[PDB]
RNA sequence: UAUACCUCUGCU
RNA sequence: AGUAGUAACAAGAGGG
């Protein structure tokens, strides 16, 4: 995604490519709460949604 | 506001902001699957442009050969190949008059070459089609394969070592009507193992005799494939690879044409970028000096459409014979070989096609050889038509292709045809109200037409255009254009009252070359350097190009700085080196050290630049001549990489041989095929050549000459080295007998 | 995970997460050979306002976010743009070189 | 504007 | 024929 | 499905 992208982020002294990706990824997920039960709001017409 | 970069051209001239129109930071187009569709397209189109010519079946191959030359004159502007022999010879004579003694010395230099040239010289250069295996192979293996099969039959003139003798063997080999070739094939053996019996793939060889047609067809065969990574084109196109039989002849013909082109102001070939610009600058200078203030000047930014498809082998035979007039008839006939083989050339149709069944969910491959007999229900409408037209030309798998040429077959002699049309434009030949000069390299040209009034320019263009048609050259009316002299384009050089920068052309050369850690650092810094000089890469951007290269280099080779918090497979060993090291500044970037480069020192190799600042023990390990990582190559192939901007040239770089001068692992797909044995041949040939160099150290610098045997040469040296080392030296008396006993023991084993 | 790192104008270093990519099998021989992947990327964009843009995507609504502004906390739904996609060794090479 | 859709203050 | 494994290959 | 684009990938080959 280009202009439509959205970020979850953390403040983090690490440099421009430092730390284990999935550990950093979980650190970013833990900043956000209010996850819902997932629901399809726009289908991929040619695919099993 | 909607942002539009094109509106910059309202203020900034298009040449001055031309970099914005070159999208060369994205992946270029690649062909997926087969090029058989394209090879047939080319073969069909080639014959369409020559269709009014004269069909004749060949005596030796049975191939149906179209001859368009001296044919009917064209009556439209469509791509034609009806070149007129007399019109060609007039232009080549015109070229001879205008440059007295050129053809003479050109031939005289080519004579000396043919005498001095060895069979070695065909180990160099790009891949050749191998008739032994019906596949592309490296030059040297295709050579060794052809020599082996020639030696196994009754042909060993090349045993002399000189190339002209190998060329004799090639012409003598057409007389054999039972040419023997060892093929290879897989065999499924069963052997016990510890206590179960498992199946085992092994490979055995089988001899096969060939017809007089079969062999001849293969020697006139040129391979085909799609050209990948080609910029500036919506559609892919087919390219071709010469075989081993024609190649040595092509070498000497292109060598003549090279010696001609070297002394022609109007040839862009074979000179480099800056010299092409100097040459263009000279003709503009010369055209302006020789005109009056009353006269006009217009410049055609010029492209020839369907260049290779309309250049004919018969016309190339006319040129070669006229250029060689009055020289020895053996030399004329030798150089005439290549054009002849090109006139009777046949093209392999490629991989073939792949079929798919949606309902069954299966796929299948069919060979291009099957296109002759296969049912046409499978194919789409366009492909079916192409197969029906190709069937008329088809000869034992291949497709006959007498007229025209194909890309990657032949080089500089076609430029000589173009240059001779430029040479016709002198004031002293035309004697009209108009006259011309220019530069040419292959299908691209810049033509400058001077005249008294704009009507004279029009007449000049038509005269140039129509004369070009008479020798099978077709100027593109779609892609060429004309304007008053002052701006033009030529091979992506842009002139605007002087040549301007085209930096974006070079953008794909900014990166990590992928040779090794040593070579890439040298290559990378030199790309930045040469662009600062040649393409207006400014100092700030050049500094940033250093920065970005170091990032790309550090990530690619996993050699981040020794004090980094990053974590790769190499960070731990680089950290050990970092803390162990006293003078950190001396560590190379590949050993976790800092970047030393800025503008002023791009020309200084890294090891050299850091040498004062290295720890003694690190430096002594780094440059240790006993290290197991380097490939001790020949001198002639030391510090050479390969680059693609032209065809595919070599790039020399400046680097100190270190543990970073390593070589990546070889491809291992051959292990699954029938050619698996080639690996063992190589291993055996390398150990034999390795041991020879212990008796002849200078063989790694200068290729040794000798009709004598490899073992016998080593034995002669073994005895005499033991002699002088004892007779007046530091070897004992008992050891001389020990060496000569072994030499006698080896002499007994034969 | 789709990660980038950056520093603010204020100087603070930060790690951002945009979503995830699930790599398929990748026995990539030819330079054009394809790897199939699935991209699952966060967004606040309502896909129905420009549905032609998103032909290849299946967009989920996966959460709600309290977003801070001048002097009013706003509640917006959080979408997840899911799709199957593909790339090759050559296309990846040139993506690595985008600097 | 009020907020950033790409880097929202949450 | 299906389902597990095992081996080689990733420009040849 | 998706990649892609004038023809392919969506593993190939073998233990048959
Ligand atoms: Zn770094």
């Amino acid at each position: 995604l280009l202009m439509d992208a959205m970020k979850l982020s953390v403040l983090n002294p690490a440099h421009e490519g430092e730390g284990i990706p999935m550990k950093d990824a979980k650190a970013c997920l833990d900043t956000f709460w209010g996850w819902k039960k997932a629901t399809i709001i726009k289908k991929h017409e040619k695919g099993v949604n | 506001m909607d942002v539009n970069p094109m509106l910059i051209f309202l203020k900034v001239p298009v040449q001055n902001a031309i970099s914005t129109t070159f999208p060369y930071t994205g992946d270029p187009p690649y062909s997926h699957g087969t090029g058989t569709g394209y090879t047939m397209d080319t073969v069909i189109r080639t014959h369409d442009y020559s269709s009014r010519g004269i069909w004749k079946t060949n005596s030796e191959t049975g191939a149906q050969q179209l001859n368009p030359i001296d044919g009917p004159l064209p009556e439209d502007n469509e791509p034609s190949g009806y070149a007129q022999t007399d019109c060609v010879l007039e232009l080549i004579e015109g070229l001879d008059r205008s440059h007295p003694g050129l053809f003479e010395t050109a031939c005289q230099e080519t004579i000396d070459a043919i005498q001095q040239t060895r069979v070695d010289k065909l180990t160099q250069g790009r891949q050749t089609y191998d008739w032994t295996l019906n596949r592309n192979q490296p030059a040297a293996t295709a050579l060794a394969n052809t020599i082996e099969v020639f030696r196994k039959n009754g042909y060993k003139l090349n045993e002399s070592g000189r190339l002209i003798d190998f060329l004799k063997d090639v012409l003598l080999s057409f007389e054999n009507d039972s040419m023997e070739v060892t093929t290879h094939f897989q065999k499924k053996k069963r052997i016990r193992d510890n206590k179960k019996m498992i199946t085992q793939r092994t490979i055995g060889k089988k001899r096969v005799k060939l017809t007089k047609k079969n062999y001849l067809i293969r020697a006139l065969t040129l391979n085909t494939m799609t050209k990948d990574a080609e910029r500036g084109k919506l559609k892919r196109r087919a390219i071709a690879t010469p075989g081993m039989q024609i190649r040595g002849f092509v070498y000497f013909v292109e060598l003549l044409a090279r010696n001609i082109c070297e002394r022609l102001e109007q040839s862009g070939l074979p000179v480099g970028g800056n010299e092409k610009k100097a040459k263009l600058a000279n003709v503009i200078k010369k055209m302006m000096a020789k005109s009056t203030d009353e006269e006009l000047s217009y410049t055609i930014t010029g492209d020839n459409t369907k260049w290779n498809e309309n250049q004919n082998p018969r016309i190339f035979l006319a040129m070669v014979l006229r250029i060689t007039a009055g020289q020895p008839e053996w030399f004329r006939d030798l150089l005439a070989v290549a054009p002849i083989m090109f006139s009777n050339k046949v093209a392999r149709l490629g991989r073939g096609y792949m079929f798919e069944s949606k309902s069954m969910h299966l796929r299948t491959q069919i060979s291009a050889e099957n296109l002759s007999d296969i049912n046409l229900r499978y194919f789409n409408e366009d492909t079916k038509k192409k197969i029906e037209k190709i069937r008329h030309l088809m000869v034992e798998g291949t497709a006959s292709l007498s007229p025209g040429m194909m890309m990657g077959m032949f080089n500089m002699l076609s430029t000589v045809l173009g240059v001779s049309v430029l040479n016709l434009g002198q004031r002293e030949i035309l004697k009209r109200t108009y006259w011309w000069d220019g530069l040419q390299s292959s299908d691209d040209f810049a033509l400058i037409i001077n005249g008294h009034f704009k009507e004279d320019i029009q007449q000049g263009v038509n005269h140039f255009y129509r004369t070009c048609k008479l020798v099978g050259i077709n100027m593109s009316q779609k892609k060429s254009y004309i304007n008053k002299t002052g701006t033009f384009e030529f091979t992506s050089f842009f002139y605007r009252y002087g040549f301007v920068a085209n930096f974006s052309m070079e953008l794909p050369s900014f990166g990590v070359a992928g040779n090794n850690e040593s070579a890439d650092m040298s290559i990378g810094t030199t790309v930045i350097k040469t662009n600062m000089i040649n393409n207006d890469l400014g100092p700030a951007t050049a500094q940033m190009a250093i920065q970005l290269f170091i990032k790309d280099y550090r990530y690619t080779y996993r050699c981040h700085r020794g004090d980094t918090n990053l974590e790769t497979r190499r960070t731990k060993s680089i950290k050990r080196l970092w803390t162990e090291t006293i003078s950190k500044a001396g560590l190379l970037v590949a050993d976790g050290g800092p970047n030393p480069y800025n503008l002023r020192n791009l020309h200084i190799p890294e090891v050299c630049l850091k040498w004062s600042l290295m720890d003694p023990d690190y430096r002594g390990r780094l440059c240790n001549p006993n290290n197991p990582f380097v490939h001790h190559m020949e001198v002639e192939s030391t510090n050479l990489a390969v680059v693609m901007p032209g065809p595919a040239k070599s790039l020399e770089y400046d680097a100190v041989a270190t543990t970073h001068s390593w070589t990546p692992k070889r491809n291992r797909s051959i292990l699954n095929t029938n050619q698996r044995g080639i690996l063992e041949d190589e291993r055996i040939y390398q150990k034999c050549c390795q041991v020879f160099e212990k008796f002849f150290p200078s063989s790694t610098y200068r290729r040794p000459i000798g009709m004598a045997s490899m073992l016998d040469a080593m034995l002669s040296r073994a005895r005499i080295d033991a002699r002088i080392d004892l007779e007046s030296g530091r070897i004992s008396s008992q050891d001389f007998s020990e060496i000569t006993n072994t030499c006698k023991a080896i002499e007994a084993l034969k | 995970p789709i990660i980038t790192k950056c520093r603010d104008t204020s100087g603070q270093r930060r790690t951002n997460l945009y979503g995830f990519i699930i790599k398929g099998r990748s026995h990539l021989r030819n330079d054009t050979d394809v790897v199939n992947f699935i991209s699952l990327e966060f967004s606040l964009t309502d896909p129905r306002n420009e549905i032609h843009k998103w032909e290849k995507y299946c967009v989920l609504e996966i959460g709600d976010m309290e977003i801070r502004t001048s002097i009013s906390t706003i509640m917006k739904p959080v979408y997840l743009y899911v799709r199957t996609n593909g790339t090759s060794k050559i296309k990846m090479k040139w993506g690595m070189e985008m600097r | 504007p009020s907020y950033s859709p790409t880097s929202p203050s949450y």
